[PDB]
RNA sequence: AAAGGGAAGCGCUUGUGACCAGACUUGCGCCCGGCGGAUCAUCCGGUGUUCUCACCGGUGCACUCCGCCGGGCUCAGGCCAG
RNA sequence: CGGGACCGAGGACCGCGCUCUGCAAGGAUGCUGGCGUAAUGGUCACCAGCGACCCGUCUUGAAACACGGACCAAGGAGUCAAGGUUUUGCGCGAGUGUUUGGGUGUAAAACCCGCACGCGUAAUGAAAGUGAACGUAGGUGAGAGCUUCGGCGCAUCAUCGAC
């Protein structure tokens, strides 16, 4: 037809509302964007098959695009909430990312994002007190 | 949405435009059997080893 | 220092189109892949002609196509990288299979009525990826008022 | 056949009715031409200024 | 956290490029302006004069835009901005914009310490 | 636009006869060749004529209705009888019409 | 606070004095011991999906999983050096 | 066979090899110490050694002469319109151009409409006037590309013909 993921990337490669451009890099605010980078590999809104991982109250929440429901946005996302052991979460995420050929190139990034969220959900250790240094700061 | 077709048919001197590309899925075009079966073998990889 | 009587010369040909047409960008990507991964010179010539501008891509008419279809070329697929226009002076259009960048409405209608086929360049890449049995045509380049006043 | 689109009611639920999609929704999507025409028409409501 | 392993940061020049005669005229700012007079000695590159900027002073591509800790600065305005560095805590460090209030700064620093993201100006408005 | 000009880049670096009272409506005679003559026929009946579903009917063409006063003789005609009504005609055009089997009628 | 024997101002490179930005504070993984729990494996039913992968309710009865606390070990960790 | 200096780019494997359990063979590792802070590093002021004419304009071949400059803030100089021309992007294409005007409007917007008209589709002559196929729209030599491997030959060029 006249619409494809390649065309959507050609349209929105230079500007879209998710784009965050600065001097040191270009980022993306997309929900379906792993590693939050502006590229064709990670443009979840562009690609027909895409994955995204959002933190929950405990654990992760993985949404995936449904190919047969592209024009129905309310029913286009397949959502699984993993509130369990981290190893089982990584196993299931890699299984839905690489076993059936559904974006096997995003497997490492998805497992990494799940691990990052599970690290972030841990309690934060207290920081050591700041040491005063020198002459004017010390006295 | 029923009147849209009649609206675009009633415009004088204008027709629905013809595209220069018939199949917009470049991945299907490239990875189709018709093109891939006649391709020359690859002459390298994405990353090239440094020789010297 | 080094004595260089000669000077290294930057390329004097287009490497990318100036057009912002995203469909033309996709076509350029496809034919870049074809020209890199095939040994057929047809793909390289088609990629170079896709890079060209409008005055370097003059229109080709149905009379010119029918002229070049004669003498054993009746079954070859006609490839024009510019537009295909209609000629009112040609009363009977022969049956032909033409792949072009674009067609006028009259040219497309008359080809389909005479019983031929109209193709785009990606369909041409699908059916003849090596440019087999193809007749590659160009229009009159020097047929402009500016070229006349040169 | 041409694709169909579902008609939704005042309750947000489908009415069971489907309508054939118009042919304009398969037109080419040309951002450069949209930008050119938009740049042209955005100046057509301007009022002149002069000292 | 600790930054990703990188090559040593080498600055080819650390001194700034001062404008000619800006040290003698107060109406001339010290920002670099290339001399365009035909007889100018800085333009003609006589020895003992001010140097002019050139592309040969450029920074290493593996090292450009990096602070001495090994991170790249990313300007953030809110918690949704600092959560964009979830996957880049070893390469990017958050820097809170100057016009962010102190309450929002506390929120950003809390989220950044949750995510393991370095904040360059975390002592501000304390 | 101002911002694309090179001046913004250069910021910092600076016989015969005389015809009294000519009326152009006197000399109005647009011309058409015979190779475009069938284009003045509407498309559907033109396709029927060229295919051959009209072996007992001949088209009558008024050039003055289409905006032409003289029929010129560039090109060739098919073997179809055509009645052409024109104010002017050239010898070669009328000769080719007679080869095709039609007649050129003079009107004013 | 500093400099000054008929100019000052500027470039390169040390030094002295004053004043500073970082970096660092420990992480990861095993072997033990002690806690606190069963979102351990298998099986059953439902649901969703990429149609073989998951979630949910029961089943675990603690040599299995998950956090915490004490040690021990390995590895990686900042600056200047031989 | 020693003695010394400067340097360590790359980052799974692949290669060429050799003295072949391995290696000095497609780029630095191993061991150890002190310190973990202003100690390294940086900025500013000053001293020291070396280097270093006051900028702009104008002139000619060039300097020199000459002119402007007490200092600071703000203002301050290739613009717009019409008409050509070449190039770029776009739409349509032997046609093309809605917007003088009419319809309509959520009202200087957007949407719609068609007659005429402009340019192009035919030229030449002062004018009256006439008006573009002998030929698969010609022959020959090149020519990308294609080929059934005999050739067909785009654009374009040179040349001989035809209207």
């Amino acid at each position: 037809s006249n619409v494809s993921a390649d065309l959507i990337w050609e349209v929105s490669r230079n500007y879209n509302s998710f784009l965050v451009k600065q001097r040191t890099g270009t980022f993306s605010r997309d929900a379906l964007n792993l590693t939050n980078q502006h590229s064709r590999k990670h443009a979840g809104f562009v690609n027909d098959k895409a994955l995204g991982i959002v933190p929950a109250e405990k654990g992760v929440k993985v949404i995936a695009k449904k190919v047969k429901a592209a024009n129905k946005p309310a029913s286009s996302l397949y959502t699984v909430t993993y509130k369990s052991t981290a190893r089982k979460a990584y196993k299931a995420i890699a299984s839905q990312a690489a076993k059936h050929g559904y974006r096997a190139d995003l497997r490492q990034a998805a497992v990494a994002r799940a691990s990052a969220i599970l690290r972030s959900q841990r309690p934060v250790k207290p920081e050591p007190p700041k040491k005063l240094r020198g002459a004017a700061a010390r006295r | 949405i029923k009147q849209l077709d009649a609206v675009y048919e009633s415009k004088k001197g204008f027709f629905l435009p013809a595209n220069i590309v018939s199949q917009a899925d470049l991945s299907r075009l490239i990875n189709s059997t018709e093109i891939q079966s006649v391709l020359r073998a690859p002459k390298g990889e994405a990353r090239t080893k440094r020789a010297c | 220092g080094i004595d260089l009587r000669w000077k290294h010369v930057r390329s004097s040909h287009r490497k990318a189109p100036k057009s912002d047409n995203v469909y033309l960008k996709l076509l350029v990507k496809l034919y870049r892949f074809l020209a890199r991964r095939t040994e057929a010179p047809f793909n390289k010539v088609v990629l170079r002609r896709l890079f060209m501008s409008r005055i370097n891509r003059p229109p080709v008419s149905l009379s010119r196509i029918a002229r070049n279809l004669k003498n054993g070329n009746e079954k070859k697929t006609v490839v024009v990288v510019a537009t295909v226009t209609d000629d009112n002076r040609l009363l009977q259009v022969p049956k032909m299979e033409v792949a072009a960048l674009r067609f006028t409405a009259k040219a497309r209608a008359r080809i389909e009525a005479a019983g031929g086929r109209t193709l785009t360049l990606d369909q041409l890449a699908l059916e003849k990826p090596t440019g087999a049995n193809t007749l590659l045509l160009r229009g009159p380049k020097n047929a402009r008022e500016a070229v006349k006043h040169f | 056949s041409r694709p169909t689109v579902t008609v939704f009611g005042a309750d947000g639920k489908p009415t069971g009715a489907t309508e054939v999609l118009p042919k304009v929704f398969s037109a080419p999507i040309r951002p450069d031409i949209v930008k050119h025409v938009h740049t042209g028409m955005a100046k057509n409501k301007r009022q002149p200024y002069a000292v | 956290v600790a930054a990703k392993k990188h090559v040593p940061i080498v600055k080819k020049r650390t001194k700034r490029f001062m404008r000619h005669q800006s040290d003698r005229f107060k109406c001339l700012d010290s920002a670099w302006r290339k001399p365009k007079g035909i007889d100018n000695r800085v333009r003609r590159r006589f020895k003992g004069n001010l140097a002019m900027p050139s592309i040969g002073y450029g920074s290493n591509k593996k090292t450009k835009h990096m602070m001495p800790s090994g991170h790249k600065a990313f300007l953030v305005h809110n918690v949704k901005d600092v959560e964009l560095l979830l996957m880049h805590n070893r390469t990017y460090a958050a820097e809170i914009a100057h016009n962010v209030s102190s309450r929002k700064r506390i929120d950003i620093i809390t989220r950044a310490k949750q995510l393991g993201v370095k904040v360059t100006n975390a002592k501000a408005k304390v | 636009p101002t911002r694309f000009s090179k001046t913004r880049k250069h910021r910092g670096h600076v016989v015969g006869m005389r015809h009294f009272h000519l009326l152009r409506n006197h000399y109005w005679r647009p011309s058409i060749n015979i190779d475009k003559l069938w284009s003045l026929v509407p498309s559907d009946v033109r396709e029927q004529y060229l295919s051959g579903q009209k072996k007992d009917t001949a088209p009558v063409i008024d050039l003055l209705s289409h905006g032409y006063a003289k029929l010129l003789g560039k090109g060739r005609l098919p073997e179809i009888p055509v009645v052409v009504r024109a104010r002017y005609v050239s010898a070669e055009a009328e000769r080719k019409v007679k080869e095709a089997g039609g007649v050129v009628e003079l009107v004013a």
